[PDB]
């Protein structure tokens, strides 16, 4: 048991896996089986979702978050949100079903029988932490494969079937994605704008050819810095600001996907195109602008003129002005007046919300959209009770969206919270008084008078 | 020698559980109060005294179960199984409120019993009294809330019940009908907790985070001895942190010892008092300065006055059903509401 | 205009102007304790102590 | 006597695997047999309300409170 | 507790009476708690609150909707309040049912028992039932 | 030898009064502009349209406000989560009017005691101390990041923040409750067992150290002169603490090692307040707590109340009333 318990070691089993940190080859095997699992969860989990499929109810009445994911990507999905197969869903998660035994077998190999050090017969994948030229090759490497990954999703869009566009002419609907957007300035306008209202950085994206211009950026900027830091050695002043061990570079990681995370779980709330609302539900300023149209609808067939219509306040009660000068819709709803959802794109011209749209040509299918909208906020409660905290126990709904937010939003601090563990200690074991305060030179003894 | 020696000997001797003399007053009455507990919970319904569904038997979980107080007609009747009320019927006993009186009752003698237990075994173990000390902070606060309160009030029904959201309830129907949080008393006794719960984690890290290499190991949990006289931490290097993080640090770790007992004592005694003023209604309700300026300036709002008006829905909406024996019928055109709400 | 989509904010010129300016400066009091440093000069520890 | 030597051995596990299984099959039989409904008054799901009284019932006296519930629990 | 004296609902304009049975009674709180429930819960309307599903309401449209025959033409053949025009275009239906795909599975059977929860719930709760948020 | 070195060698001192530091390079200008601008809005600002209805709430203390009432009130409404910095305002006073200063400080506040966060890191690694004191006060500073940044984000308004006033906070705390049932959320129910366990334990581990001193003063002088700053030995008797609280309950509950009983007192506050942190965090997305109302139901079908019935009608309350001209529509999805 040498190195597995603690006298050999120095860690407690419940910090039993940083006995791991220099040992490769048993790394590799604990990475290649949590990779397993991951796998194995998107089998296992869209294999429930397909079996706990009704065709009756929208796919974000079920508590689905897998399928709509896939649907995204255009399999089993119809026009408006009509899911009409689900039997690509069950090929998705079979191939990853039987993919996490390979993985997990790989995983127990490089765990349990596998060399515990990669360094001494395997020299391409052995890797001391401090060797800075092996660990930008790792980095490099992988940052190919994220730049192919990311040409996958443009290959899926342009050539190989397209992806799900809800803002497509004639209705939402699978479309080839025939021309990205390529331009620099409108792609990294996502990434140097505010993160605000109005702004919101890089969740803003509102159409595909956005989107799938930017994962050609992506695909090209990884592939050519994967080979830059395949090619290169880290300059110097990158030699100086950082800390060359392994838990300093997981505390660096901590950092980059608890930002990711906060970034996905706003994707869920806001983005209405990525994250299409016929498969994920209305999202929060969605769902308010929908009843503000619903009531609209409901009041001008009973002879209100609604633009002239005063609150109580004495602002529009249906038809405001933004502080920007936009025709909005009123009530409390003029703080999401930068909604551009897809069912209220028809009625809106330079200036908002056109009045003449809005008195002569509301379609039915605008009213029903709103109406499911407004019924289905994402408002609910932990055991999945529908509406606000005063509702009664009958509708059995919590939106994706919100179940999407929250858990990310959770995970994502967390993951922050692991960043400041790990590079607090990654630079105090560097330095080498993680341990404690040494007794023979106390270094605050050896300090001038504070005062 | 003595037939008090001998018992006062066996009392006293080192078991597994502790008696003492203590003993003979905390282990029966304690016990009562937790099984009285669990017995209400599980088994003893709130419909004949609120018109609440109250145990696991009727489909409470944990969080709405609850020994509810007793019913408004009893006033503040001790509710003995053999008084005037229940005349020996323990059914009927239950169904009144029986249980709540037993629990209240049983457990303040328990609190006493477990006081008694804190000065008892630091006599015998020869150190001075403070966790005693101490602990009157937890005693004042049940003594003014689930005594003095509804003591105070009309009877019995207006305590807390035993429950985790009839606790819930007991703290909503102190903001809307006492104006709890806008009490200096309250105010003082949130940050005696807040400020006992920082300096439990303050004193835990730095403690932690200025410890001496005493061992090889990077787990430091070994490197401790139970019985060295040593410090275990660097008191200059934690002093020297904090004067120059946040200006101020402690240089004495008695007083600093001593301020974490001092801190979370005093919230919850300061927070007894003004539990006892709400007791007889002396509230802190309004500012009548503010309350006379908005009353003839209409467009003098604060979040003062934005407060009353949640106070005004409180005790409108949640009345007719908070207390049913006052049957309150209110019509829908006499309850405040908003506008589209 | 707030809830325009401006790289960093910057609608006019001058506030370009002014972070080139503001992170040249720093950049060059920088330059004079980390320019004429040597770029081969390597080390094999989590850290290095290399000169002021 | 220490205490994770007792539950370690074997002699403990053959006393309690009888009278554990039977603790807890009484206080099954407890709620099966509908006995804690009689013990401590508790409403069943279908005596809630009655024919007569639709209503919440609530004490109003309190000397004569036993005899009041006696009234309400008759149906 | 729920004998036959409470399951006892109108069933037709005439005002001729039929028993729920308890298969009915779970089924139809099943089917409108997933089908209707999200606009109709507790008996109100969400998105129209003029219109409710209290007996009060059903009672002053113009095709009378207190029974369960009434209420099953209703979501065959859905109108305005003074059932003046169609509103099948805008309300889950069988008239609409290629718009509404809820309503694709859904046999007369299934709507005699949604019916059968909607005369139902007045009887269990009166004043609870198109109440809304007063008696919660 | 040369000017940045020895400027850097400055900031990096530990010989300063105050360490600074490279995270005090953001923290002192962040924090002194917040500190200004909220005592300048607390004394005098003209009321603010908080609910972008045109109705002006008065917070300070020059518009007849008191210290409990007083407050620097949220931006309005009708600017929602955008950004209104005072050059984005056309005139001052249309950036009082509309809850400027609520988002000058908030920004500036989140960004300052982020970087006192890093600060507290920063000194410990130039003391050669352990690092993660820093980690502990990440617990207050995810829970004023969730209610003046993250709700605000998820509810989509600033004006959903929380006011910086007490009264504004009683009435953020009575609104929360009203629309996310946040009493019955088992994160704020962590959270209170944070606070309530952690002041239990702050004033366990205080009588404790406090009962077992060693005699080494008179009864004349104060007890704590018994203790010398800088002294080696041990100031109280941990065997006899420990053989206490062994006798109080029963000896497996006690810890012996004070190592390991400090870390419990770190851990249990801050694992606490993380948790509530992150039920703020969820209840900005409308993750609310739970819902028992009408779940308890008879044989017939009839609704029977419980406690979660009673605290639905208080809830109720709230919710007619809060924001009263702000709703036009019947459900605040905002
Ligand atoms: C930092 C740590 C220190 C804290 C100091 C904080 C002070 C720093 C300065 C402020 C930074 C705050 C960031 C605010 C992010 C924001 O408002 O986030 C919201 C934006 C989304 O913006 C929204 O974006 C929307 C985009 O939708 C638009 O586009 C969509 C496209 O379909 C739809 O069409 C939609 O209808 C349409 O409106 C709208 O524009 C909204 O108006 C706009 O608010 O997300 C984003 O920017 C993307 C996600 C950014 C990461 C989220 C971080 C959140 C902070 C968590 C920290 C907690 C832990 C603290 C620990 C310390
Ligand atoms: C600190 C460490 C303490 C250690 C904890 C020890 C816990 C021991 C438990 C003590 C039990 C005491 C509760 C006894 C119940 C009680 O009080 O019961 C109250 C009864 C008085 O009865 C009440 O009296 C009221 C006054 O009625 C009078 O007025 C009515 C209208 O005029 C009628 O005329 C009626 O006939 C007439 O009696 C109403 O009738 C109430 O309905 C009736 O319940 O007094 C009596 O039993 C005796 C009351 C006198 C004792 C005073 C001390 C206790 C009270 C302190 C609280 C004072 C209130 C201040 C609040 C702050
Ligand atoms: C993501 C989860 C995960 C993974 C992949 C690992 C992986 C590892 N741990 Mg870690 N660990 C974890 C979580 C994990 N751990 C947790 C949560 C704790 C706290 C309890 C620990 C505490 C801990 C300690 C104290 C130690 C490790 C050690 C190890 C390493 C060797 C284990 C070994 O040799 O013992 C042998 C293990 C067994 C004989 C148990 C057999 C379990 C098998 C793998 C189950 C397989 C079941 C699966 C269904 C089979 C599918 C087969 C099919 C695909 C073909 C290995 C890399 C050791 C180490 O660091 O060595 C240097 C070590 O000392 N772990
Ligand atoms: C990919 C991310 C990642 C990786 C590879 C590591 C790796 C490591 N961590 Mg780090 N850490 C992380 C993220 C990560 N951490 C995060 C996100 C946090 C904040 C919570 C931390 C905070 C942290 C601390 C405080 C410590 C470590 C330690 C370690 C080392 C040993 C861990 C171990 O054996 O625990 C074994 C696993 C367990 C004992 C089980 C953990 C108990 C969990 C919380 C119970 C699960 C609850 C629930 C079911 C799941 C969570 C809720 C869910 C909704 C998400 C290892 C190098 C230790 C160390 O510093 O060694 C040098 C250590 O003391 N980490
Ligand atoms: C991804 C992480 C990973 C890494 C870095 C390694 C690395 C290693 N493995 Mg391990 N292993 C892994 C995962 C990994 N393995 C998995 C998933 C399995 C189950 C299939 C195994 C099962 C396994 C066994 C049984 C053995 C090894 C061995 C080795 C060592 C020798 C390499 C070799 O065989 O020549 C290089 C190999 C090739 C050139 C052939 C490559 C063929 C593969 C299938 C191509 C993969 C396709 C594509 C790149 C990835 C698609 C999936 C992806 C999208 C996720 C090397 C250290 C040997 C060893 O440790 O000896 C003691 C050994 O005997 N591995
Ligand atoms: C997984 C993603 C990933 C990760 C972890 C890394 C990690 C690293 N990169 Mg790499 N890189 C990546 C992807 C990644 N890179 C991609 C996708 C590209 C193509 C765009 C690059 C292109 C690149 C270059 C050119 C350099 C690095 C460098 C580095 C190393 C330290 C710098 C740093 O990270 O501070 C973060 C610092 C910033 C985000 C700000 C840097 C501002 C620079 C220094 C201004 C200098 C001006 C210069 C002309 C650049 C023009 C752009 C400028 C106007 C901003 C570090 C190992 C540095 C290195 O040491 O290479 C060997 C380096 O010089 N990377
Ligand atoms: C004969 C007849 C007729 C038969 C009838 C049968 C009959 C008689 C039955 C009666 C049986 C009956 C009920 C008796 C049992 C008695 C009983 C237990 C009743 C009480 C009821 C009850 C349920 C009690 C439970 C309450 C309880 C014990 C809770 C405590 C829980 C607990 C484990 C707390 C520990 C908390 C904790 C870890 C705190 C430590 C943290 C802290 C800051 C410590 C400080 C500290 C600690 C040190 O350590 C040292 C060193 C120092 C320095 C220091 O700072
Ligand atoms: C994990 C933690 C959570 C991470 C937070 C995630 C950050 C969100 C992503 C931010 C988007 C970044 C895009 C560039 C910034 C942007 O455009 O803002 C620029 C915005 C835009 O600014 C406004 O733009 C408007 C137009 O829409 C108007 O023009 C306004 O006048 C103009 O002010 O301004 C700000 O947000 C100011 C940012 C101030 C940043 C200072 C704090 C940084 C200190 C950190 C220390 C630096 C170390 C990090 C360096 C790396
Ligand atoms: C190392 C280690 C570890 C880990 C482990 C792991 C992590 C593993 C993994 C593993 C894995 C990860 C596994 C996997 C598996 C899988 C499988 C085995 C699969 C199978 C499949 C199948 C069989 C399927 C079938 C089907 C079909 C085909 C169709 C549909 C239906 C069904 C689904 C049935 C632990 C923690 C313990 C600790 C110690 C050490
Ligand atoms: C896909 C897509 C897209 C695109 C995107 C992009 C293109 C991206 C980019 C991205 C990017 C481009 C990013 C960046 C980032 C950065 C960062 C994140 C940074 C950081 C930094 C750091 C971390 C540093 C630090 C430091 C300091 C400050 C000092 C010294 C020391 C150190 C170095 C540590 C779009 C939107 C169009 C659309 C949708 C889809
Ligand atoms: C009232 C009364 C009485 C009675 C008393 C007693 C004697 C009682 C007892 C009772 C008891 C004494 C009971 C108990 C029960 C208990 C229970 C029922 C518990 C449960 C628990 C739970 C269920 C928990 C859970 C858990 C676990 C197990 C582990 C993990 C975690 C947790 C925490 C989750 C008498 C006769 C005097 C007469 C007068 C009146
Ligand atoms: O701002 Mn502050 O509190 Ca949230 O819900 Mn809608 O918006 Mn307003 O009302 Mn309710
Ligand atoms: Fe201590």
């Amino acid at each position: 048991i040498a190195g597995r318990d603690i006298e050999s070691t120095g860690f407690a089993w419940w910090s039993g896996n940083a006995r791991l940190i220099n040992v490769s080859g048993k790394l590799l095997g604990a990475h290649v089986a949590h990779a397993g699992l991951m796998v194995f969860w998107a089998g296992a989990m869209v294999l429930f979702e397909v079996s706990h499929f009704v065709p009756e109810k929208p796919t974000y009445e079920q508590g689905f978050i897998l399928i709509q994911h896939l649907a995204t990507l255009g399999y089993g999905i119809g026009p408006g949100g009509e899911i009409t197969s689900t039997v690509p869903y069950f090929a998705v998660g079979v191939i990853h079903l039987i993919s996490s035994a390979i993985l997990g077998f790989g995983g127990i190999y490089h765990s349990l029988l596998g060399p515990d050090t990669l360094e001494e017969s395997f020299p391409f994948f052995g890797y001391d932490w401090r060797d800075k030229n092996k660990m930008t090759t790792i980095l490099g490497i992988h940052l190919c494969l994220l730049g192919l990954g990311s040409f996958l999703l443009v290959i899926k869009a342009m050539y190989l079937g397209g992806v799900y566009d809800t803002w497509a002419p004639g209705g939402g609907d699978v479309r080839y994605i025939t021309t990205p957007t390529l331009n620099p300035i409108v792609i990294f306008g996502y990434v140097f704008r505010s993160p605000f209202g109005g702004d919101g950085w890089v969740v803003s994206v509102n159409n595909m050819e956005d989107v799938i211009g930017g994962h050609i950026w992506v695909g090209i900027l990884c592939i050519t810095g994967g080979i830059w830091h395949i090619f290169t050695k880290p300059f110097a002043w990158a030699r100086r600001a950082f800390v060359w061990s392994g838990e300093a570079y997981l505390s660096y990681s901590l950092a980059a996907i608890s930002l990711m995370g906060f970034t996905a779980a706003l994707y869920s709330w806001y983005n209405n195109t990525a994250y299409p609302s016929e498969l994920y539900g209305p999202t929060g300023p969605e769902a308010s602008q929908a009843q503000a149209f619903t009531f609209l609808v409901r009041d001008q067939r009973l002879g209100a003129n609604v633009s002239s219509a005063q609150g109580p306040t004495g602002l529009g009660k249906y038809l405001m002005r933004s502080p920007s000068g936009e025709i909005i819709f009123g009530g409390e709803t003029m703080r999401f007046w930068d909604l551009r959802a897809p069912w209220v794109e028809p009625l809106r011209g330079p200036n908002g919300l056109d009045i003449n749209k809005i008195k002569n040509d509301i379609q039915p299918w605008q009213e029903r959209r709103a109406a499911e909208y407004m019924t289905h906020a994402p408002l609910g409660s932990l055991n999945s009770v529908g509406g606000v905290a005063t509702e009664i126990n009958s509708v059995n709904y919590v939106s994706p969206r919100s179940w999407l937010c929250c858990s990310h939003f959770f995970l994502a601090f967390f993951f922050l919270v692991g960043h400041w563990w790990h590079s607090g200690r990654a630079r105090a074991a560097a330095a080498g008084f993680e341990k404690g305060i040494n007794r023979a030179n106390e270094p605050v003894l050896s300090m001038r008078p504070i005062d | 020698r003595g037939l008090f020696d001998l018992v006062d000997d066996w009392l006293k001797k080192d078991r597994f559980v502790f008696v003492g003399w203590s003993g003979l007053l905390l282990f029966p009455t304690a016990y009562l109060a937790a099984g009285g507990w669990m017995t209400g919970t599980t088994f003893v319904t709130s419909w004949y005294t609120h018109g609440l569904a109250s145990s696991y038997l009727e489909g409470c979980n944990f969080l709405t179960a609850a020994v509810s107080t007793p019913a408004n007609s009893v006033g503040h009747s001790l509710l003995l199984l053999w008084g005037p009320e229940a005349q020996g019927d323990f059914t009927r006993w239950c169904q009144i409120g029986g249980l709540w009186t037993f629990v209240a009752l049983h457990g303040a003698f328990g609190l006493i019993g477990f006081c008694l237990r804190q000065f008892e075994i630091a006599r015998l173990v020869g150190i001075r009294p403070y966790n005693a000390i101490a602990f009157s902070g937890p005693i004042a606060v049940f003594v003014s809330v689930f005594l003095l309160y509804p003591l105070g009030q009309a009877s019995w029904f207006f305590a807390p019940s035993f429950g985790v959201a009839a606790i819930f309830r007991f703290l909503l129907f102190l903001q809307g009908f006492h104006n709890w949080t806008l009490n200096p008393f309250h105010m003082m006794g949130v940050a005696g907790i807040l400020g006992g719960a920082l300096l439990c984690a303050i004193h835990g890290a730095t403690v932690e985070n200025t410890l001496f290499e005493d061992g090889d190991a990077a787990n430091t949990f070994r490197a401790f001895t139970p019985t060295q006289s040593e410090e275990t931490y660097s008191m200059v290097t934690a002093n020297r942190f904090w004067s120059q993080i946040f200006g101020v640090a402690f240089s004495n770790k008695r007083w600093l010892h001593f301020f974490m007992l001092f801190v979370p004592v005093t919230g919850l005694w300061t927070s007894s008092i003004g539990i006892v003023g709400l007791a007889l209604n002396l509230r802190a309700y309004d500012f009548v300065s503010q309350e006379l300026r908005a009353a003839e300036d209409p467009e003098f709002e604060t979040f003062y006055t934005k407060n009353h008006l949640l106070d005004e829905g409180i005790r409108a909406w949640m009345a007719a059903q908070d207390q049913p024996h006052e049957n309150f019928v209110f019509p829908e055109e006499v309850l405040p509401r908003g506008n589209a709400l | 205009t707030e809830g325009t989509n401006e790289w960093f904010g910057v609608d006019d010129l001058r506030l370009l102007a002014v972070l080139f300016l503001g992170h040249w400066a720093i950049l060059s009091l920088w330059l004079g304790s980390y320019g004429d440093s040597n770029e081969d000069e390597d080390f094999f520890g989590e850290i290095d102590y290399s000169a002021r | 006597r220490p205490f994770s030597d007792i539950i370690t051995s074997v002699r403990y596990w053959i006393i309690h695997s009888i009278t554990i299984p039977s603790l807890f099959v009484s206080g099954w039989l407890f709620i099966s047999t509908g006995l804690a409904y009689d013990v401590f008054g508790t409403p069943r799901p279908n005596e809630y309300f009655t024919q007569d009284r639709q209503q919440v019932p609530l004490v109003n006296d309190r000397f004569s409170a036993k005899q009041e519930l006696e009234d309400l629990t008759k149906g | 507790d729920l004998d036959e004296a409470t399951r006892t609902v109108v069933v037709d304009n005439a005002g001729n009476t039929t028993v729920l049975t308890p298969e009915q009674v779970k089924r139809g709180k099943r089917l409108f708690n997933a089908t209707c429930g999200a606009c109709h819960v507790g008996g109100i309307t969400k998105t129209n609150p003029n219109v409710g599903l209290d007996p009060e309401a059903l009672s002053l449209a113009t095709p009378r909707r207190d029974n369960i025959s009434a209420l099953v033409d209703y979501i065959k053949n859905p109108t305005t309040y003074d059932g003046l025009e169609s509103i099948a275009e805008v309300h889950p239906s069988i008239k609409s049912a290629d718009i509404y795909p809820r309503m694709r599975s859904l046999t007369d059977e299934d709507l005699y028992s949604i019916a059968g929860h909607i005369m139902l719930s007045p009887k269990i709760a009166s004043e609870k039932w198109g109440g809304g948020k007063i008696y919660y | 030898v040369s000017l940045w070195e020895r400027f850097c060698a400055w900031i990096t001192s530990t010989e300063n009064r105050l360490y600074i530091g490279w995270f005090g390079c953001l923290m002192f200008p962040t924090l002194l502009t917040a500190t200004s601008c909220f005592i300048i809005a607390f004394i005098a600002a003209p009321p603010v349209d908080i609910d972008g209805i045109r109705e002006p709430v008065a917070g300070s203390l020059l518009y007849g406000n008191n210290i409990i009432s007083g407050a620097v009130v949220p931006s309005s409404n009708a600017i929602g989560m955008h950004f209104y910095p005072i050059w984005e305002a056309a005139s001052i006073d249309e950036w009082l009017y509309n809850g400027g200063p609520y988002q000058l400080i908030v920004l500036h506040f989140l960004l300052g005691v982020s970087a006192y966060m890093g600060r507290e890191w920063e000194l410990s690694y130039r003391l050669g101390m352990r690092p993660w004191i820093f980690v502990a006060f990440s617990a207050p500073v995810a829970a004023a990041s969730a209610v003046f940044l993250v709700y605000p984000i998820g509810q989509g308004s600033f004006s959903d923040g929380m006011p910086l006033g007490i009264s504004g906070t009683f009435n953020f705390m009575l609104v929360f409750q009203a629309e996310h049932n946040i009493l019955m959320h088992p994160f704020h129910m962590a959270g209170v067992a944070g606070v309530f366990g952690g002041s239990l334990f702050s004033a366990m581990h205080g009588s404790l150290v406090t009962s077992s001193l060693i005699r080494e003063t008179t009864e004349n002088e104060s007890t704590n002169y018994g203790y010398k700053f800088g002294q080696e030995e041990e100031t109280y008797n941990i065997v006899a603490a420990h053989g206490y609280f062994g006798r109080l309950i029963f000896q497996y509950a006690s810890f012996n090692n004070s190592r390991a009983l400090h870390f419990f007192l770190a851990l249990w506050p801050v694992v606490g307040i993380w948790i509530t942190s992150m039920g703020i965090s969820t209840m900005a997305f409308n993750l609310n707590g739970f819902n028992f109302n009408q779940s308890v139901v008879d044989s017939q079908g009839r609704v029977i109340n419980t406690w979660a019935d009673i605290l639905n009608r208080a809830n109720l309350g709230i919710e007619v009333m809060h924001e009263r001209n702000a709703h036009n529509f019947p459900l605040d999805l905002a």
